[PDB]
DNA sequence: AGCAGCTGCACCT
DNA sequence: AGGTGCAGCTGCT
């Protein structure tokens, strides 16, 4: 019987917080009508208004908040394929959104205060011996109550859709279609919040912040998300949509799926002296990290030496291809080549990663490059990559610095077959 | 699910106002899921008249650039809207925010029809592509020819015709008019054996996604962990949450004379990589599979690695 | 029989971005190596001149108010101090097939519309929408403010089949004006092909180039877009102009907007000239719309009472509902 | 005069001691009651009385005019205020004290000029 | 009857940016291939000279203040040192069509608006304005502080039809005051073209030249610049200049200001000087506002008892609601 | 002699 | 740049 002031307290905050609006003019009644509908009477008016709400954890409205359709409450079965991640992986970890028209949301704070203080969150409509000692009731009103408070995790509604929603077509193996209606995973997106804003701003998060920032680090995690992009549902008023949406301030946060290159800048191959003669390594500015992990990832001992060898060599790997497209799209896609600043010194690079013909094209232009013998470019980036690798008496008189020669070795052997079948 | 008997290239498709949200968790590329049901689609307004079977689709992205926004310096992004007219009683209507993006991507097609043995190449070629040229493929139109240049037009390469040598020297030659720009293919084995390494915590393969697109440094007891490329978490399929109904059963449906179900997305992982590391062409294509018993409704690309 | 509670069309007659490049005049047949017209940034700062609150005006506030001005940062885009016109270029697709919805829920509300756009097609072509969609190339409403002022605007259109030129039209646009709808011998040839694309056969591909002589190193007006702004101490906007590749640019929507100016019937008057054509119809710049449902002139009761009461309108009428068939929208009961 | 304008007089400026010259000081103790006076006085004080004499129905309304009338051509600073509206323009305007003059904050009218009031304070 | 909820004007003079370069005075008639004034920076250090507050004015803090210097970095522009002129080019256009809104909801008020306009425009010309926006090109007013202390100005004007001279105009920009608004024989036909431009018969586009001789290696004035960061001592770049494509400038909307200081017919005086219109007509620079809303003689005032209760506000201030509607802006609610 | 519609107002995080 | 539900009203029946 002490689950009888929890409600009445509720009741008397409510009751007294209806008095920022005070007016001496008009409220002849609706002031003592605030007070007398909001005293005794007011588990009734939100058992009238418990029927337009219900759990689910997938939403329609966020597709359009016009549509009107059928909102789902399920937890789906877990997929046999390895790989893949979904709302099934959610347990215990799982919320539940709250659905509906927005002024029976506050009746929701009544169905919802049952999981904090006491155990009866799920004692509203049955195990109503807290319901009764605590409830004050008769028989009748405890049933009506109980009829009131269960209906939140009903079905509630006809299964249906609408023409704004998505319903896409699947194709059959060798027959027909199917009819898949997508829908919004709002308890999922919640997890993903929850799991992101701790990482952005928090407790640990920063205190690692500022133990990196004091020079002092010990070993701890601290993560870094870099460029996220803003969805917003609803507008000024986002309760419209989801009692959930609200809790994330009418929004939710991507991630980013971007391709490798998608801020292209000019490629400058003019004829500079600094830019054509000196241009013949391509430093770009996305080689900062590989040479930052080639710099620092020639240390380590030979207790895990494989998998420092492999990422060394994976590092490699990635940095010959980075150079090629860098060497196809930067100057394949300037439709202009001019002469090298010191035509004598700066042709090397003017040659390999020089265009075809064009209206300059003398006698001996398109008769040097591609009747000539493309193998010395090989060369040239081997001399090139022989800077950023580095070597010494260290490695030398080691027996890994020779594997470290013979990968590079090995990579830039297709160097004149793969940069050699376009003149020859 | 077979090894196709020819490849068909798209060149140079330029894109204008596709969909770059594509998923509720990811905003960049689009799905491809639209690529194959765009291969779908043209399948079905062509390929029933000319004789042929088209299945799989190589994404590689030439150029992309999406129409986003910078504010105060903050490390987020927002999306440019559009202006929608007015409402009936004429006063504004609520925004629904959609992002667009233009890309330039090019696509190889595989054909197993019977219709290559009957006909040239050139012809099927040119038919494909002058009927590729009136449809769209994300939800934005599909640009055509502008003045001042030459154009690219698509060819017929055949794949179980000729010695080893010349099939060889074949693929590299269609190499070198696609290099620009990177492919894209599907890591469900990677993700699954960097779960089972990393399992001594929590085995949730959602907090796996969410660590291979971050960037986490543990630092000494100043250093990067290794990239072994470009992750990026993508849209993997369908799943569904809800019994298969009749084509009378629910209401508003798209066609009343095929069966309906609610569905939840799949996330997975990816890769893009150049088109030179690769062994051959047709390891990249994107295929997809169903199962109704189950809710399995996946898009991936098998036989890669 | 009834509505369809799933009904689609698809937009015919799509642009693209149109792209803003710089030159001068009696050079325009060679104008293929034209620099682009490119955003660029300055400050303003301006005093209060709004009209000000009914009680809040105080003599001496407004002298305390008027020291501390405003402080901005635009956006703005100048033909260069040598470059004499402005050319603005944009490809156009006609699709074809301009009846069949992309989504129809029934079976006899699809044969009835079949049937009744076929009576329509039937009875007469696509020769008067057609005529009125050729008005707005030949004329140059597509480029909205930058017609204002110019002292000579001229429109070449061409029709392009294979990887060549078919056929090639040049107008003057300021002849043709914004008001009337009349028939040259010229502008029916582009009605005719216009009209023979849209009856579905496969798609009509043509490239429209407008050069208009607007002054020596005056402003241009391109598109400017709707973002939700930053909110913090730094510069908020930039009034931002939109942009392709560092050239300037008219979105697709707004020139689809220029071409779709068509309705004269709307029932207020024909002293605002035709407007866009949308469902009750209503105009931005205005604030208001016309074609109220209150009256049976909307898209919605006419094409009910066309399809299933079968209560055909007047020929005026007639003309709408095939004009926003062909331009597109989700319509569900 | 209201009283509206009485409570927008006083809170709209800078608190001032000495503003007054020694005619007017008679000349509004001429004007206010018996018991209470002001010397040295600053200006909140002086608008709380007032306020305090009509709210009671003790002072008469020409005279807290004449009063607020004094009070108004006396006091020449006012307090800058935070947010400022751009009304045909939609616009809204933020002041910042380093450069002297107002900067654009972002695109509203009097709901969101009351809702930033609301959030961070109407006076700087 | 009230005012519309929107309505917006656009303005109907329009100037660019005017680029300036140097040279030689007595070669100003082959001033086409001058070189132009570039920007450059150079390092500053000041001393406190503000007022302190005498609360830390103690005698230690000044000298402990003194020594601690403020280092800045500064833009600056000067003439070359074997150049004594500055030549400032820019073009104009004059519209025309200036009672039309741009928008409008109401179409009982804008009726009643052009019908006032018309009435204006009837009863008298563009004659008076356009009188005095000849005068402030003739002086060289939009030079703001490259006018004062100069030995000689001279203003060049030209009209523009195709790519040639229609006809060309030179003023002594010094002669020609800065206070009166007296009529020459050449003025006038600089009057009647703006006029008809003004009205609308006629496309009206004018370039200006003008030459200001100051001395060898002086400093010139361009636009100043907007720096979103707060100063910051030692090094801080503390101004910006406003340039084009590596060449001086002064913004559009100065030498716009600098054409409609117009209205001497404020309450205030008259023998003060002209200043620019403007709704409660007001100088950021005295901090003032002539034109209060307390008196009858604002813009709103004035429009809104010229067109609601039909109250003409005398000859002498109805041309101050017209240049209004000809600077543009949004008014009513 | 009520059905259907429609407008307008209030609630809410 | 809110959606949803209900009180009231009309109006020719």
């Amino acid at each position: 019987q002490e689950l009888r002031q929890f409600i009445e307290s509720f009741i008397q905050e409510r009751l007294q917080g209806k008095l920022d609006k005070l007016h001496p003019d008009e409220d002849d009644k609706r002031q003592t009508l605030l007070a007398t509908h909001r005293r005794e009477a007011w588990l009734a008016d939100a058992a009238r208004r418990v029927g337009q709400l219900q759990l689910v954890t997938h939403t329609l409205k966020p597709i359009h908040p016009d549509a009107r359709g059928s909102n789902l409450h399920s937890l789906p079965q877990a997929p046999g394929q390895p790989g893949l991640a979904g709302s099934h992986e959610l347990g215990d970890r799982l919320v539940s959104d709250v659905v509906g028209n927005a002024a029976a949301l506050d009746v929701f704070k009544f169905l919802s205060l049952q999981y904090q203080g006491k155990n009866l969150l799920n004692w509203l409509t049955e195990d109503s011996a807290e319901a009764v000692q605590a409830l004050s009731d008769n028989a009748e009103q405890a049933r009506e109550w109980r009829q009131a408070f269960i209906g939140i995790t009903a079905v509630k509604g006809a299964p249906a859709s609408h023409s704004l929603a998505k319903q896409l077509y699947f194709p059959l193996p060798g027959s027909g279609y199917h009819l898949l209606a997508p829908l919004f995973p709002t308890s999922l997106v919640h997890h993903v919040h929850a799991l992101l804003r701790e990482a952005r701003f928090g407790d640990a998060a920063k205190a690692a912040r500022e133990a990196r920032s004091r020079q002092e680090s010990w070993p701890h995690g601290f993560s870094e998300y870099p460029n996220l992009a803003i969805q917003k549902f609803g507008g000024t008023k986002p309760q419209n949509i989801s009692q959930l949406n609200s809790e994330r301030y009418g929004e939710n946060w991507l991630l980013p799926s971007l391709p490798p290159h998608w801020q292209r800048q000019d490629q400058r191959a003019p004829i500079r002296h600094s830019s054509v003669f000196e241009h013949d390594f391509g430093r770009s500015p996305e080689v900062s990290r590989l040479t930052r992990t080639l710099q620092r990832l020639l240390a380590k001992t030979r207790h895990n030496n494989f998998t420092i060898r492999r990422y060394r060599a994976q590092l490699v790997g990635q940095i010959c291809d980075e150079a090629l497209q860098y060497a196809a799209r930067l100057r394949e896609l300037e439709p202009g080549w001019s002469a090298t600043p010191g035509c004598q010194l700066h042709d090397a690079e003017q040659l390999w990663l020089d265009p075809l013909r064009a209206q300059t094209d003398e006698t001996f232009l398109q008769r040097r490059l591609r009747g000539d013998w493309p193998a010395e470019v090989g060369n040239r980036f081997a001399n090139w990559l022989n800077r950023a690798v580095s070597s010494d008496s260290q490695i030398l008189g080691s027996p890994e610095a020779a594997q470290w020669s013979q990968e590079l070795s090995k990579e830039l052997t297709m160097f004149k077959e793969i940069l050699e079948d376009e003149r020859d | 699910v077979t090894d196709p008997e020819a490849l068909l290239l798209l060149p140079r498709l330029s894109i204008q106002n596709a969909n770059a949200i594509s998923s509720p968790l990811t905003w960049g590329f689009p799905s491809p899921g639209a690529f194959t049901g765009f291969v779908h689609a043209l399948q079905r307004r062509v390929g029933i008249s000319l004789d042929i079977e088209l299945d799989g689709v190589g994404i590689v992205c030439h150029r992309f650039e999406a129409q986003i926004s910078q504010p105060a310096g903050k490390r987020t992004k927002v999306f440019n809207l559009t202006r929608n007219p007015l409402n009936r009683d004429g006063s504004t209507a609520a925004i629904v925010e959609e992002g667009r993006a233009h890309l330039e991507v090019s696509l190889l097609l595989g054909v197993h029809g019977d219709g290559l043995d009957d006909h040239p190449a050139q012809e099927i070629a040119r038919q494909v592509q002058e009927q590729a040229g009136a449809m769209r493929l994300a939800g934005g139109s599909i640009l055509p020819w502008c003045n001042e240049r030459f154009p690219a037009p698509n060819a017929e390469l055949l794949m179980l015709g000729g010695s080893d040598e010349q099939r060889r020297k074949n693929q590299r030659r269609l190499t070198r008019r696609l290099l620009p720009g990177f492919a894209l293919v599907s890591r469900e084995a990677l993700l699954q054996q960097h779960l089972e390494t990393l399992r001594t915590t929590l085995p949730e393969a959602t907090t796996l996604d969410a660590l291979l697109d971050l960037c986490r440094i543990n630092f000494e007891p100043w250093q990067v962990r290794d990239k072994p490329g470009w992750l990026v978490p993508i849209p993997a399929g369908y799943n569904a949450l809800s019994p298969l109904y009749l084509p009378g059963e629910v209401r508003n449906a798209r066609d009343r004379e095929t069966p309906l179900r609610f569905v939840e997305n799949l996330f997975g992982l990816g890769e893009w990589l150049s088109p030179h590391r690769v062994a051959a062409l047709s390891d990249l294509l994107w295929y997809h599979h169903a199962e109704p018993d189950k809710g399995l409704y996946r898009w991936s690309t098998p036989r890669f690695v | 029989l009834s509505t369809a509670s799933v009904l689609a069309f698809e937009r015919k007659l799509d642009p693209s971005d149109a792209l803003m490049s710089a030159g001068a005049w009696a050079q325009r047949d060679a104008s293929q190596e034209w620099p682009a017209v490119t955003v660029r940034e300055k400050s303003v700062r301006g005093t209060i001149s709004n009209r000000l609150k009914t009680k809040d005006r105080d003599p001496a506030k407004l002298d305390a108010s008027i020291q501390s001005p405003n402080l901005q940062t635009v956006d703005v885009a100048n033909l260069p101090s040598d470059a004499d016109t402005l050319k603005v270029r944009f490809t156009l697709r006609v699709l074809g097939g301009a009846g069949t919805p992309s989504a129809c829920n029934d079976a006899a509300y699809r044969d009835k519309l079949l049937q009744t756009v076929a009576t329509y097609v039937n009875e007469q072509g696509f020769a008067e929408l057609a005529r009125r969609y050729a008005h707005n190339l030949a004329n140059a409403r597509f480029l909205w403010r930058n017609r204002v002022g110019a002292e000579a605007v001229e429109v070449r259109i061409n029709h392009i089949r294979q990887g060549e030129v078919a056929r090639t039209w040049r107008f003057d646009a300021l002849a043709i004006g914004l008001r009337d709808f009349k028939a040259d011998a010229e502008l029916d040839a582009l009605a005719e092909l216009i009209a023979s694309g849209l009856s579905g056969s496969g798609h009509v591909l043509l490239e429209v180039v407008a050069f208009a002589r607007i002054g020596d190193g005056q402003e241009v007006f391109p598109s400017q877009e709707l973002i939700l702004d930053k909110g913090d101490k730094k510069g908020q906007k930039s009034k931002t102009l939109y942009s392709v590749r560092d050239a300037a640019a008219i979105h697709s929507q707004k020139i689809g907007n220029a071409l779709r100016t068509i309705d004269t019937w709307y029932p207020d008057e024909d002293g605002l000239g035709p407007i866009a054509v949308e469902p009750y119809g209503s105009v931005t710049s205005q604030g208001k719309a016309y074609r109220q449902p209150k009256q049976k002139l909307d898209f919605y009761t006419l094409l009910d009472n066309w399809v299933l009461r079968d209560e055909a309108p007047a020929v005026e009428q007639q003309h709408y509902v095939i004009a926003n068939l062909i331009r597109g929208g989700v319509f569900g009961e | 005069m209201k009283k509206i304008e009485m409570i927008e007089i006083s809170q709209n400026r800078q608190n001032l001691t000495a503003f007054l010259h020694i005619s007017e000081i008679k000349a509004i103790n001429a004007k206010l009651a018996d018991g209470v006076d002001v010397d040295k006085k600053s200006f909140d004080e002086i608008c709380s009385i007032v306020l305090e004499q009509y709210q009671a129905k003790q002072i008469s309304n020409k005279q807290a005019s004449e009063i607020f009338e004094t009070l108004a051509k006396a006091n020449k600073s006012f307090k800058i205020e935070k947010f400022r509206c751009s009304h045909g323009y939609n616009e809204i305007y933020k002041y910042s004290p380093d450069h002297e003059a107002y900067l654009f904050y972002c695109k509203g009218g009097q709901g969101q000029l009351n809702k930033l009031i609301a959030e961070n304070g109407r006076f700087m």
